[PDB]
RNA sequence: GUUAAUGUAGCUUAAUACAAAGCAAAGCACUGAAAAUGCUUAGAUGGAUAUCCCAUAAACA
RNA sequence: UAACCUAGACUUACAAGUCAAAGUAAAAUUGACCCAGAUA
């Protein structure tokens, strides 16, 4: 059975683990929007051309 | 008419006052023992089923 | 389909409550029945709290505690008066005292009724204090540097509904010390009538720009007459509105008590008034000669005396 | 004696006069809507994600006592927003204000999941130990 | 015109294995700002569907890269345009 | 320089008051998946007036 | 045991039985009456 200190350590790494995943998702989440918007912007450019 | 699920029985006071009331119970269950208000003693007492009146 | 659909009941409930609050064209229930430097300093302190590892761990144990006393004192200074104003408005002090005029309190007034010497019961807003605890005048303390402090029984009047009685009025109070105030009205113990419900008594503090002799408001000491204790705050404040601006509030609710019996008889020298809450008589339709399809109880509803009568017999 | 003169009918103007006695009217309808409105006072806790705010409001719709985590006094001594500890303190602060306000009886209407929550059960524990009653007494007819 | 909704039938020899990818792929799909109207399960091996609505040429390239990386073990991908 | 954009945090014509708000979004726990629920996370007025403003970046240049 | 009472209504030969604001009080596949029984 885990000791409170052992549970204390495991809980702590979850906190930083949560932060690490959050930052990656936010950067990756927004990167997708720019790419989709970028493609739409290019579509507008071709529409202006022809 | 053919269908028959419940039955009507007499619940008689266990206090000896002779007060009785009718209740409906399923035919396939055991005899009812219920705590009901008895006006003669003016307090709740145990009632035990005695006889079946009819098929409901 | 374009709009998203609520994934939980809470999102619907919160939106529904906001929608209900906003007015609508259709009839609704409500209509029918109803500086910069400081901010930088605050952030710096917050950052220090963030850094503290003990506080961080103190929260993971989900048992960390806060000192209520420190919070209470700071709360009064910053945003407490806004809460204080709400209490007076809900209790009806502004409408009953100033005929609807509203004043934001600014002075953190503090009053407490001393019980013996070991401890003193405080008098907060809306607090409950028994008449026995209010047998003697309370201790008043407030941070300031003249002043006038007034005592009222808003709903304790026995003859005129609008009028009210003063318990004691001190005038020309210099700075914080109150012993130098002129005792225009001697202290009287609370006298809420029996069966009359909960009486609200409010303490008022008014800023005094210049010393003014309130000879009209002076009352003989001791005075046991209710006919001379009667007054109105509105006209009294109107006469002195030039030099009086209210800044302090404190009120409590008290019931009848055995001490109230002593107050009515010993010094007020009158029989104690006794009142009872009388509900309106039950509504019954006009009696019919032939109560068709009605029980025998119909006659009993319209009878007054429960004893038999014999008329000529 | 001039003192003996007393009007036959008393006229008490205190809004809480009947409510404190227990004879004041409570709304008994709204059976088809949730929550029930048969309360003289209500405890409203809005967790609004981050911050936690608690209000006390009369049937007339005027808030009486409010405790919020944004308030400068609490936040400086309060580490973090909505959490188990969020109501561990503001609820206690609200209770002291409730005791300060003299409101000993109040009605709380949590939802099933909210009632099962951790920042609400502890809030109820903080209120009950402080002497604030989360269930109001029945009206007298 | 815009890309239609494309369904991915997670077919695996075990329903738990397809479930494991369904849990992760859908987790990444929401991370991909994707809407999953339905998650249908095919009849007995066990195959599971993860509806995906809203695609693009650039979105597909970033999305398919994520889908390949998310592949935990021995799961067979599939891309079919909805009727 | 002419046209034109862009300047509270993904979104908002939330707000300037007694808040720098709400929502979206994120992790873990909870085992069909998803979602919910509980416990947790990260943030802004680059700036004004009730159009200038400089910065930035385009077609003209 | 699933109440009593009581505005206003339903059902109904009569009678009884229903719904129901208020009040009060316990608690927290038949359907009545007449008419016959049982007994007290």
């Amino acid at each position: 059975e885990h000791s409170p200190e052992e549970s204390e350590r495991r809980a702590l790494l979850l906190k930083r683990w949560a932060l690490f995943k959050q930052q990656e998702h936010e950067m990756e989440r927004d990167a997708i929007r720019s790419m989709l918007e970028a493609q739409q912007e290019a579509l507008e450019e071709l529409k202006l051309e022809s | 008419k053919s269908k028959s699920k419940t039955i009507l029985v007499k619940l008689v006071s266990q206090a000896g006052t002779g007060f009785s009331f009718n209740h409906k119970r399923s035919r396939l269950r055991e005899k009812l023992s219920l705590l009901h208000y008895d006006p003669i003693v003016n307090k709740k007492v145990l009632f035990v089923e005695q006889k079946k009146i009819r098929s409901l | 389909e374009r709009l998203e659909k609520y994934r939980s009941f809470e999102r619907y409930r919160r939106r529904a409550e906001q929608e209900a609050r906003a007015p609508h064209w259709w009839r609704t229930y409500r209509e029918h029945f109803v500086r910069t430097q400081k901010l930088l300093e605050r952030k710096h302190f917050l950052r220090e709290l963030r850094a503290n590892v003990e506080e961080e761990r103190a929260a993971r144990l989900r048992t960390a505690s806060i000192p209520l006393e420190a919070v209470r004192a700071e709360w009064e200074r910053t945003c407490g008066p806004y809460h204080k104003q709400r209490l007076a408005e809900y209790y009806g002090l502004y409408r009953d005292l100033f005929h609807g005029a509203t004043f934001v309190p600014w002075v953190p007034l503090h009053v407490a009724y001393a019980v013996g010497e070991e401890d003193l019961i405080p008098v907060y807003h809306g607090n409950e204090v028994t008449p026995t605890e209010a047998s003697r005048a309370p201790e008043v303390t407030y941070e300031a540097d003249l002043w006038t402090l007034l005592f009222i029984n808003l709903d304790g009047h026995l003859l005129e509904p609008d009028a009210e009685y003063v318990h004691w009025l001190l005038t020309n109070i210099p700075s914080n010390r109150v012993a130098e105030g002129q005792e225009t009205c001697p202290y009287l113990p609370p006298f809420p009538a029996r069966g009359s419900g909960f009486h609200r008594f409010a303490f008022l503090l008014f800023k005094q720009d210049k010393p003014i002799n309130f000879s009209e408001d002076t009352r003989p000491s001791p005075c046991y007459q209710l006919a001379q204790r009667t007054f109105r705050t509105f006209d009294f404040y109107k006469r002195h509105q030039e030099a009086m601006t209210p800044a302090g509030l404190a009120f409590f609710q008290c019931r009848w008590d055995d001490s109230v019996t002593h107050t009515f008889h010993q010094l007020l020298d009158m029989r104690e008034p006794v009142f009872e809450f009388v509900r309106p008589p039950p509504y019954h339709p006009k009696q019919k000669r032939f109560p068709h399809e009605q029980p025998l109880r119909y006659l009993d509803r319209y009878r007054d005396s429960h004893e038999p009568t014999y008329g000529i017999y | 004696k001039e003192n003996e003169a007393v009007a036959p009918e008393f006229t008490n103007r205190n809004p809480r006069n009947l409510e404190l006695l227990g004879v004041a009217r409570k709304e008994r309808g709204w059976a088809t809507v949730w929550p029930n409105r048969e309360f003289w006072h209500r405890l409203r806790v809005v967790k609004t994600q981050h911050h936690v705010e608690a209000f006390v409001e009369h049937l007339n719709g005027q808030v009486v006592v409010s405790a919020s985590t944004r308030e400068w006094a609490i936040k400086k001594h309060l580490y973090s927003t909505r959490n188990v500890v969020a109501c561990e303190s503001i609820g206690r602060v609200l209770a002291q204000r409730c005791l300060e306000a003299g409101i000993n009886f109040m009605v709380y209407q949590p939802t099933p999941w909210e009632a099962s929550s951790d920042s609400i059960k502890r809030l109820q524990n903080a209120m009950t130990e402080s002497g604030v009653m989360l269930r109001e007494p029945r009206r007298i007819y | 015109y815009e890309y239609g909704v494309l369904n991915i039938h997670l077919t695996a020899y075990d329903m738990s294995l397809a479930e494991s990818y369904a849990q992760y792929v859908h987790r990444l799909c929401n991370r991909l700002s994707i809407k999953v109207e339905e998650s249908y399960a095919m009849p007995t091996t066990h195959e599971r569907v993860v509806q995906i609505s809203g695609l693009s040429a650039t979105f597909a390239e970033i999305f398919l890269e994520v889908l390949q990386s998310n592949l935990p073990e021995g799961v067979r991908l599939s891309v079919r345009e909805h009727t």
